[PDB]
RNA sequence: CUUGAGUCUCGUAGAGGGGGGUAGAAUUCCAGGUGUAGCGGUGAAAUGCGUAGAGAUCUGGAGGAAUACCGGUGGCGAAGGCGGCCCCCUGGACGAAGACUGACGCUCAGGUGCGAAAGCGUGGGGAGCAAACAGGAUUAGAUACCCUGGUAGUCCACGCCGUAAACGAUGUCGACUUGGAGGUUGUGCCGGCGUGGCUUCCGGAGCUAACGCGUUAAGUCGACCGCCUGGGGAGUAC
């Protein structure tokens, strides 16, 4: 749990930031559920909007087998 | 009669069957074996021990190239997913890596539910 | 789901490393759930359906935490 | 919605004080206004049922402002339906 | 005017007109009074995926307020250009004058 | 007159809506390479596809449709419904500090609009799916269930239809009446203590024929509307 956006104060999850976003896909580049890390609601939806705006400027990977 | 010595493992595990495909690298293929054509019938077919007799022979296949690493590549959701890999092993390869390559749409309809 | 097999690594374990990897990622039931069509009307009387007996047995092992079987 | 610019020309243009904004004049006019910038919007979006509903509600609220202005005091209404240009 | 974030990416073969388009997009935004809050350029880069066959690009990250008009010239200009292969334009709330978790 | 109703100022969340663009995965088709005897399907088979080289695997292309994960008795909308990402246009809700208008309200027969899916019209598009249809089985029979195919249709534009177990089977508005456990979204003060909106579960009095509902009432009341009067005939005939 723990919440790390609460936590750090952030205001927008910033998807240009890759080095937060890759802790919250897994390794086949999936977005991890706020069930399992413990993200808040409202911050778990910028998360994957920051995490899908990076998938398209292919500074992430959709998927493990591109 | 060319000789490779680095091939890749391509099984296909269907719930009806196991199609074993040794490619090389470049994704050509050197031999194949399914369960059906192992002498797997019906409810035989779709076994694990029928896929097992599937890798053994697709290794068979493919002895007169001397592959000596292999990749495996598993596609499917098939019985003989896990019972494959091993007999690549049993035959004497080395698994290099192993990965899962099962296609999931991120797509069309799929067919509607049997009514059994 | 990549596992590369690593260096004095013996093959069982590594077939280990490999079924929990395809676990963690669910692809297997995401193949199962996938392969007939599944109507809106009926994916959605199953949440509620998954949700409300999710529900149901922590209140159940609330309470039988607070009973005696002799 | 119309901006805070245009909404304080129209606080100044028809309430007696720049904070008179609750006055029946200027809400008929500040409805006026976002009713008559929105014709060019649903001459494009035609098919913009949710939004026009919205519209049909500042028609609605423009209509139960003037009724009560009119059977309140005749002079300030007909005074302000000939700026705004309503037939009634 | 509104803000707008543009991150667009280039062929890796044509990093040398990179600082020559900036000024050209530079003067485009500028020519309308359009201001530029921020212009970070991150260079080349290995992208997640192939694009086009591509496996790296050079990206630019340039943060603007011009009116909306402007950056339809912009994205058109993005649209028929050769040399930039994928780009993007969102709206932000205010100026954005930092620096990119890239640099 | 200001407490109901509304306006202005700052912000927040949101699959609210309309228009345009785009991305990745997958299916199918096409062309080619490697390769060779099966594939597919089922309870089991057969139809079907395959030596005219399938299936498997790799490469390039075309195309359409839907947006895995996030995803949640989560959110938004009057309801129907709304889910990749980006922009343009646009609706509503909520919250804080005031100011403003000065009860300007509620309900609403007739009227008006919106209204899933199927269906209809005109013009497009058509990958996957799939009424009809064809074949293979199963069976006593099997106008089915299962299998292999497959056309309308599903998609787009515009127009019509106007119905659904369109359901919370619970009309709208307002006031009042012990609690507990959550979710979601603001906000004030110092993780702690408040205060709002929406929402899920349990339960008290009360109510109910009972089941149950229970501050989001099916409790206590007020205002207005809709509707019922044994079953069938019949939501049928004219
Ligand atoms: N798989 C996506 C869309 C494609 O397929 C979905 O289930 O919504
Ligand atoms: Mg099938
Ligand atoms: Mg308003
Ligand atoms: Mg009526
Ligand atoms: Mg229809
Ligand atoms: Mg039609
Ligand atoms: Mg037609
Ligand atoms: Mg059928
Ligand atoms: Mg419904
Ligand atoms: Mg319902
Ligand atoms: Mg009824
Ligand atoms: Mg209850
Ligand atoms: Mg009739």
């Amino acid at each position: 749990k723990f919440c790390r956006f609460t936590a750090e104060g952030v205001q927008e999850i910033d998807y240009k930031d890759i080095a937060t976003l890759k802790n919250y896909i897994t390794e086949s580049g999936k977005i991890v559920p706020s069930r399992i890390t413990g993200t808040r609601a409202k911050y778990q939806r910028q998360l994957a909007r920051a995490i899908k705006r990076a998938r398209y400027l292919s500074l992430l990977p959709y998927t493990d087998r591109h | 009669r060319k000789q490779v010595s680095d091939g890749v493992a391509h099984i296909h595990a269907s719930f009806n069957n196991t199609i074993v495909t040794i490619t090389d690298r470049q994704g050509n293929a050197l031999g194949w074996a399914t369960a059906g054509g192992s002498g797997f019938r019906g409810s035989r077919k779709s076994t694990p021990f029928a896929a097992q007799v599937a890798a053994e022979r697709c290794a068979d296949a493919v002895k007169e190239y001397g592959i000596k690493n292999l990749e495996v590549m598993v596609k499917g959701p098939g019985p003989g997913r896990e019972s494959t890999i091993r007999a690549l092993n049993a035959a004497g390869f080395r698994i290099t890596n192993i990965t899962d390559v099962t296609p999931i749409p991120h797509g069309c309809r799929p067919p509607k539910k049997r009514r059994v | 789901p990549v596992i590369k097999v690593r260096e004095n690594e013996p093959f069982d374990v590594a077939l280990r490393r490999f079924k929990r990897s395809c676990e963690k990622a669910g692809v297997l039931a995401e193949v199962r759930r996938r392969e007939f069509y599944e109507k809106p009307t009926t994916e959605r009387k199953r949440a509620k359906a998954s949700a409300v007996k999710r529900h149901a047995k922590k209140l159940a092992r609330e309470n039988a935490r607070r009973t005696r079987l002799y | 919605s119309l901006s805070t610019e245009a909404t304080a020309k129209i606080v100044s243009e028809f309430g007696r004080d720049a904070n008179d904004t609750g006055s029946t004049e200027v809400q008929v006019a500040l409805l006026t206004a976002q009713i008559n910038h929105l014709q060019g919007h649903f001459a494009e979006h035609k098919k913009d049922h949710h939004s026009r509903r919205g519209l049909l509600r500042m028609v609605s609220q423009r209509r139960k402002l003037l009724d009560y202005l009119k059977r309140k005091d005749v002079a300030r209404y007909t005074q302000l339906i000939e700026r705004l240009g309503l037939r009634r | 005017m509104r803000h707008y974030e543009i991150v667009f990416m280039v062929h890796p073969d044509q990093s040398e007109q990179v600082p020559g388009m900036i000024e050209r997009y530079t003067a485009a935004i500028t020519g309308a009074e359009g201001k530029i809050h921020r212009l970070e350029d991150w260079g080349r880069r290995q992208l997640a995926y192939p694009i086009n066959k591509l496996h790296k690009a050079h990206y630019v990250l340039m943060n603007v307020e011009a009116p909306q008009e402007v950056i339809d010239e912009l994205e058109t200009t993005f649209r028929f250009n050769d040399a930039v292969i994928r780009s993007m334009v969102m709206r932000t709330k205010h100026a954005v004058t930092e620096a990119s978790p890239m640099v």
